């Protein structure tokens, strides 16, 4: 998978994505710990818009 | 020599 | 036989009313 | 439809035994059968007889000539030089299919005179008068005088009719098939003192003319075989049962009490087999005799069963009133569907054992529970998995070789190794549960009824046969009323059960797939091995996840590996709610071990033992250890257990000890988890933090509050933790320390319980805990550390050992002042002292066992020192010690020690074929067999066993050892 750091209070940001997006089977394939999650590469560079948003 | 399967508890009816 | 003395084993004749039968009672 | 082999229908037989002479062990009598040819030209009429001396033979009161010869006395030529087991297995079933009346065979040949051919040719009735007598019976049937003085009477007496299947021959002739049903007339003339007790219904009783002997005369109405034919003469104490009438039950002199108590239960027991069947128990009376030196434990004849005195218990002895109420069902279930509707070859033979084991099975689950049911039906799939993975498998219905994977022969029952008889009981009754499985149990007691309904509609009618195979039951019949009351047939599952002979192997693995929320198994079997078969049917796979448990079938084609099953939500960890169980309950669990991707908590390939399988699943071990805590399922509960002995975590240590704390767990699993916590804490040695395990929880259930040293007064009404209380130190002695030697923290609580033992306010004896103590005491023993081959003497003996074997003398001599109810302390004592002797403590000497090993002492104990003498001669390669028991196993008086012995000397072998040992002459491969050939001709059952010690001493070919 793809290693991503990030916070506890921000992991549930992308978690919320996964139940939302109808593109692939599931979005975060494995969660590590609050700080570490994984994904299917490709939604590093959508996600620098939608922090604007956030 | 007897029951001693606590039979009551785990199917009650 | 100071030390740990077995009584011997006896042969019953008939040997199941010495086995089978409750001696008190 | 069945058609006889033989030519005749026999239709009535009188036997008539008189001057029944105990001092010289010596029947006479005579035997009248009313035959029927139904074919012209009879000529020669062939019956069975085995070691009766023929005086004359009168057919309608005409002098006949007969000829004798028996091809089973010497089975393979003295003078041939013929040593491998495969010629004698084709020699033996020859001999034997050669003397079988289920052929046209038999071993006396009578000629018809010639006057009477033309009464034979158009087909009318003849009467063969035999006057025959037995001047002193190897097997033929069982005596039992002791050598005390008096009368017959007075010092206890008595005559059974030992044997197994169609051994009837072995002491008046007959046609001695199960298919040659008639009616019976049997007279015998007994002492005045003496009680004879045979089967059907006693009509009179009449003196001699001198007062001192009279004539019971019996008739059997029923159509019954000459199998099922037997005889029992003795001093009996008789009492009649206080609940039901028609039972009488027969023990020895002094022994009314125990038979009160015993016989007290089996009133429930006939009510139990005449509601779940609805025919009425189908022979006017039932006796139960109780004998001494029995051939088997429990024997059932028609009308009659024939049990050892040894199942005679008292109100006082618990752990023996199980075993003896389950004797007494299975005799009753034999009685119902082995006597009253017979076998119509020796194939359908598994269709009799399956319907037996199955009601019985059901009387176990009603009587004891579900739980005991399903225990005991583990069990015996346990038993099956072994001996199918260890030799070849068993065969029910084979078409007659069929099963040329093991040594012997199976289209006779005479010819079958025990252990192979013993299996393939088991499997017939797992196979009708199977049957059972398919089409319900409502279905499956209409079929019993319908077969019960035939029969005795059929046991009523006069006709000579033309109704009376309507009490013969095969498998094309058994199938046709199951085809009959179901609309459905079971003929891929008779395909793959009955005809085929082997069990399935499952591997599996899972793995789970968080992102499509599927579970992937991976099941594949091992068909390779040579017990093993293919499985290609559909297979049940229980899983309880986090919303409940719930089934799923997969369908195992050849091809198939991975199955993919649904998950269901994990939303019962987002809420604390209770998780729903394989029943309605609920339950809280610690879900901090479980995994936060996965909602599964345990997986169960084929939980309801719908196949004959064995199972190799690879779950975690917290998967295990949910499985063990919250399953209701007994052999989930034991299967975890089993599978938790490989993860010796801390947290299966807290699993056991939560199992062992809980009552309202089954008993059964909880005498199993002191065992597997025994395993565990050893293997985490170094890492044990406090006492010594079940040491602190044996304090906290068994002991005083204020003291925890002194254990409390034995009270053992409560029987779960009597069995608890008396299993635990057993599996405590276990314990081992990083030296490898038991703690001396445990064996000086094993000995403060020996010590502190008070059995005075009981209403229950305390011989199995005290033998169980015994047991835990030899438990504890290690191997000495001789130092040079130093010779173990009293001074160099260990500081632990003395104290042992100092209350293994104190038991075994207050055991010679004060006995037991079996000797049970003699039997453990001496396994204790050959425990002892095994490792370096006390010297390597039979003496003691070989003097224990006497005919006069119980047979328990005799049992315990033949299998000290047996592992003895094992380890010490003792040439005089097996001739010792070879000679033990030509001439021993009770038949049953010398199977025994036979028995125990080919699970425990001096040698195999792969070790060189000196003990492999080829004096002992010319004694052994002389021993297969001659010497065991009169049992049919120490035959077997010497070609099961030939088999397991020098295989199959020929005796590598020999020039």
């Amino acid at each position: 998978g793809v290693l991503i750091e990030c916070d506890p209070a921000m992991k549930q940001f992308l978690l919320y994505l996964d139940e939302s997006n109808a593109l692939g089977k599931k979005f975060i394939i494995q969660d590590i710990d609050d700080t570490h999650v994984f994904v299917i590469a490709e939604l590093v560079n959508v996600l620098q818009e939608r922090v604007g948003e956030l | 020599p007897w029951n001693l399967s606590n039979d009551e508890y785990y199917y009650p009816k | 036989v100071s030390t740990f003395p077995l009584i011997a084993a006896r042969p019953f004749t008939i040997p199941y009313l010495t086995a089978l039968l409750p001696s008190e009672l | 439809g069945f058609e006889s082999p033989r030519p005749y229908k026999l239709t009535h037989q009188v036997v008539c035994i008189n001057n029944i002479n105990f001092q010289r062990k010596s029947v006479v009598g005579f035997v009248e059968l009313t035959i029927f040819p139904t074919v012209a030209n009879l000529n020669r009429i062939k019956l069975n007889s085995k070691q009766c001396r023929i005086y004359r033979v009168r057919i309608n009161d005409l002098e006949a000539a007969f000829i004798y010869n028996d091809p089973t006395l010497e089975v393979c030529h003295s003078e041939s030089k013929q040593r491998n087991l495969n010629y004698f297995s084709n020699a033996y079933a020859a001999a034997v299919s050669a003397v079988d009346p289920d052929a046209g065979n038999g071993e006396l040949c009578i000629k018809v005179p010639s006057e009477l051919w033309k009464h034979v040719d158009e087909l009318k009735v003849l009467k063969i008068h035999i006057n025959f007598s037995l001047d002193q019976p190897k097997g033929g049937l069982h005596f039992v005088v002791p050598s005390v003085e008096g009368s017959m009477a007075e010092r206890g007496a008595h005559v059974f009719s030992c044997g197994y299947q169609n051994s009837t021959r072995f002491w008046f002739p007959c046609v001695d098939s199960y298919s040659e049903l008639c009616t019976w007339k049997l007279e015998f003339t007994v002492d005045a003192a003496m009680v004879a007790v045979s089967n059907g219904d006693l009509v009179e009783t009449v003196y001699t003319h001198d007062m001192r002997k009279k004539t019971f005369h019996y008739m059997l109405t029923i159509p019954t075989a000459a199998s099922n034919i037997s005889l029992a003469i003795g001093p009996f104490e008789i009492l009649v049962d206080p609940y039901m009438h028609e039972v009488t039950h027969f023990c020895l002199p002094q022994l009314l009490p125990l038979l009160k108590h015993t016989t007290s239960y089996l009133h429930e027991v006939f009510e139990f087999y005449e509601e779940i069947l609805t025919c009425r128990y189908p022979y006017s009376c039932f006796k139960t005799v109780f004998i001494d030196e029995a051939y088997v434990e429990v024997a059932a004849y028609a009308s009659m069963s024939i049990f050892s005195t040894n199942l005679l218990h008292s109100a006082m002895i618990i752990d023996e009133t199980p075993l003896t109420r389950r004797c007494l069902a299975q005799s009753l279930a034999q009685q119902f569907f082995g006597c009253f509707i017979s076998r119509m070859s020796w194939s359908d033979e598994w269709v009799l054992k399956g319907i037996s084991g199955y009601i019985y099975g059901l009387w176990m689950k009603k009587t004891f529970g579900v739980n005991e049911y399903r225990h005991w039906i583990k069990e015996e799939l346990d038993k099956i998995v072994a001996y199918e993975l260890k030799t070849g498998g068993v065969l029910l219905h084979p078409i007659f070789n069929p099963a040329s994977h093991l040594h012997f022969s199976i289209k006779h029952p005479h010819t079958l190794s025990w252990e192979y008889y013993s299996m393939f009981q088991c499997k017939a009754h797992l196979v009708m549960r199977l049957i059972e499985n398919r089409i319900s149990m409502e279905f499956m007691l209409q079929v019993f009824n319908k077969l019960l309904s035939l029969a005795s509609t059929a046991s009523s009618q006069k006709f000579q046969s033309h109704m009376w195979s309507q009490m013969l039951v095969s498998t094309s019949g058994f199938l046709k009323s199951i085809s009959n009351v179901s609309g459905k047939d079971i003929q891929p599952l008779i395909k793959q059960w009955v005809d085929q002979s082997g069990v399935v192997k499952f591997y599996g693995s899972f793995a789970f797939n968080r992102k499509r929320n599927v579970l992937e198994l991976e099941i594949k079997q091992d068909y390779t091995s040579p017990g093993t078969q293919k499985y290609v049917g559909p297979l049940k796979v229980t899983v309880q996840e986090l919303d409940g448990s719930f089934n799923h079938t997969l369908q195992i084609e050849e091809n198939s590996l991975k199955h993919d099953i649904p998950c269901h939500s994990k939303s019962r960890r987002n809420k604390k709610k209770k998780i729903p169980l394989m029943n309605g309950e609920e339950v809280d669990m610690d879900l901090s071990a479980m995994d936060a991707d996965s909602p599964l908590l345990w997986i169960r390939i084929d939980p309801d033992m719908s196949v004959l399988r064995k199972v190799e699943f690879e779950q975690a071990d917290f998967m295990w250890q949910y499985q063990l805590r919250y399953e209701r399922d007994v052999v989930a509960q034991q299967e975890s257990i089993l599978a938790l002995e490989k993860f010796p975590t801390p947290a299966s240590r807290l699993a056991l000890t939560d199992i062992l704390e809980q009552e309202q767990c089954f008993y059964r699993v909880r005498m199993s988890a002191c065992f597997c916590l025994a395993k565990i804490a050893n293997s985490m040695v170094s890492t044990w933090t406090g006492p010594p395990a079940m040491k602190s929880l044996f304090t906290r259930m068994f002991c005083c509050k204020s003291c925890p040293n002194i254990v409390k007064t034995n009270n053992f009404m409560s029987f779960q933790s009597y069995f608890l209380q008396k299993t635990m130190p057993v599996a405590m002695a276990l314990l081992r320390d990083v030296h490898n030697l038991c703690p001396k923290e445990v064996l000086t609580f094993i000995l403060d319980l020996i010590k502190y033992n008070d059995n005075r306010k009981n209403k229950f004896s305390d011989n199995y805990y005290r033998a169980e103590m015994i047991d835990a005491l030899a438990n504890s023993v290690t191997p000495a550390v001789s130092v040079n081959n130093e010779v173990r003497t009293l001074d160099n003996l260990n500081p632990d050992v003395r104290l042992i074997l100092e209350e293994i003398t104190r038991f075994l001599n207050m055991e010679k002042l004060l006995p037991s109810y079996r000797h049970t302390i003699t039997v453990s004592c001496l396994r204790a002292i050959r425990v002892l002797q095994k490792n370096g403590h006390v010297p390597s000497d039979p003496a003691l066992f070989k003097s224990y090993a006497e005919y006069g002492h119980f047979v328990d104990i005799r049992i315990a020192a033949l299998e000290a003498v047996v592992d003895y001669t094992k380890v010490d390669r003792s040439y005089e010690e097996l001739q010792w028991l070879l000679n033990m196993i030509q001439n021993d008086p009770v038949p049953y020690v010398r199977h025994k012995i036979l028995n125990m000397l080919t699970k425990n072998p001096p040698f195999t074929k792969n070790m060189e040992s000196p003990l492999c002459n080829e004096a002992l491969v010319d004694q052994l067999w002389k021993l297969m050939n001659s010497g065991t001709s009169h049992d049919w059952r120490l035959r077997c066993g010497a070609v099961d010690l030939y088999f397991t001493l020098f295989g199959l070919s020929r005796p590598s050892c020999l020039p």
